[PDB]
RNA sequence: CUGUGAAU
């Protein structure tokens, strides 16, 4: 299991 | 410590006393901070007591000042001074007024002393619970105002008795907590205490829980609290204890209004974040339990479909909280939410119509991501109750 | 036991 947190880009409700 | 005249003939306190003896002697107070003499006094207050020798009581444990203080804060002296009050209370002699209006002006000089020592605290939560209403009312007048305050909300011993003010006196009396703890400089570093976390849960758990005034006072009360946290709730979800305070509110069903806007301002845009959290985790897997379903899809589709998967490897959200060391949790949740109400466990109908066809949508990409990373998800325990949960649903 | 919270 991985202990860093890795982050995405978000996308919006309409896109 | 003991008197030489109370000792047999090896130095030990003599078997069979007579409380009168005791009482008569003047050494109540050798007695009363010895372990021995202690649980001998304990257990006759425990009896029944003349007239004569509830007033040497009364004299002797509650009636200095000095003596007072002393066995309030002794470590075996304090359960004496509770036995006393309480017989001070069950008996409507005369000097009934004098004695509890004494009690309460010693209390009152020394609260806050009081209130932080480790056996004087529990004078004062017993006196508020026994006393005359009108009497433990101005105990809690005697709290401090200031930022002594934070003190006793944060004190391991002083916020037991903060949680026994909010028990059992009415609100009138300590609305002024409330607007304490609201306040932006103290909710923060109150909410993230230890001890003074469970202080702002027992408030909005009271506050939750007569005349329309009394209603407006609670209501307006817990909305002051409420907009205070749901102000900071994105720095109160990650702490170490305020997540606490965030789950209650969201657990809630009678403070739903302010679940959702916690959920809508805080945890939305944000899941793939404080689901890698340590703290705030808990508090998203409490979202998604008790969000409302028209919020809850939300949720699942921005899990599912709200973020653009690494340009490289081409994992997405749920591939990285299903391989965290915290956000494996919130994926388990996310299932076993699916599995329940596919199989009737779960709440699907809302507004007169059944939403079980969403359910079995977001069901269907967890289950196909947990098969497309069958391999790697069999070597890890949460990949094992994974498993191990679709095979119980496809079981039926 | 893959992950957090009260004083005799
Ligand atoms: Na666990």
């Amino acid at each position: 299991l991985r202990s860093q947190k890795l982050h995405l880009t978000y996308i919006e409700k309409n896109k | 410590v003991l008197p030489t005249w109370s000792l047999d003939s090896n130095g030990e306190m003599r078997s069979r006393l007579s409380l009168s003896e005791v009482l008569d002697s003047g050494d109540l107070m050798k007695f009363a901070v010895d372990k021995t003499g202690c649980q001998f006094l304990e257990k006759a207050v425990k009896g029944s007591l003349t007239s004569y020798q509830k007033f040497q009581l009364f004299e002797q444990v509650i009636g200095r000042k000095d003596d007072f203080l002393k066995l309030s804060t002794n470590i075996f002296g304090n359960y004496l001074v509770q036995s006393v009050i309480g017989i001070s209370l069950a008996t409507n002699d005369d000097g009934y007024t004098k004695r509890q209006e004494k009690l309460k002006n010693f209390i009152s000089s020394q609260m806050t002393d009081m209130c932080l020592d480790k056996f004087a605290c529990r004078v004062i939560q017993s006196s508020l619970q026994n006393m005359d209403l009108s009497l433990a009312c101005k105990l809690v007048q005697a709290l401090p105002r200031d930022a002594r305050l934070i003190a006793i909300c944060v004190d391991q011993n002083a916020n037991h008795v903060i949680q026994k003010v909010v028990a059992v006196i009415p609100l009138k009396n300590w609305e002024f907590i409330v607007d304490f703890v609201a306040t932006p400089e103290h909710l923060r570093q109150i909410c993230s205490d230890k001890y003074g976390c469970r202080v702002v849960q027992t408030i909005i758990e009271k506050l939750t829980a007569l005349t329309s005034a009394a209603q407006n006072l609670r209501e307006r009360a817990l909305q002051r609290l409420m907009t205070s946290v749901t102000n900071r709730c994105q720095e109160l979800a990650t702490n170490e204890y305020a997540n606490y305070i965030i789950q209650h509110i969201v657990s809630n069903d009678d403070l739903a209004v302010y679940r959702e806007c916690i959920i809508e301002k805080c945890l939305m845009r944000n899941l793939l974040s404080l689901s890698q959290e340590k703290f705030a985790s808990h508090v998203v897997e409490k979202a998604f339990l008790h969000a409302p379903l028209e919020l809850l899809a939300e949720m699942m589709d921005e899990i599912f479909d709200g973020y653009i998967p690494h340009p490289d490897t081409g994992k997405d959200a749920l591939d990285i909280m299903m391989f965290h060391q915290f956000g494996n949790y919130v994926v388990q949740c996310m299932l076993t939410i699916c599995c329940d109400a596919v199989s009737g466990r779960r709440q699907t109908k809302e507004g007169g119509y059944d939403h079980a066809i969403s359910f079995q949508d977001w069901l269907k990409k967890l289950h196909s991501r947990v098969t497309k990373e069958r391999h790697r998800l069999s070597r890890f325990s949460s990949g094992k109750k994974m498993i191990e949960t679709l095979a119980n649903l496809r079981s039926t």
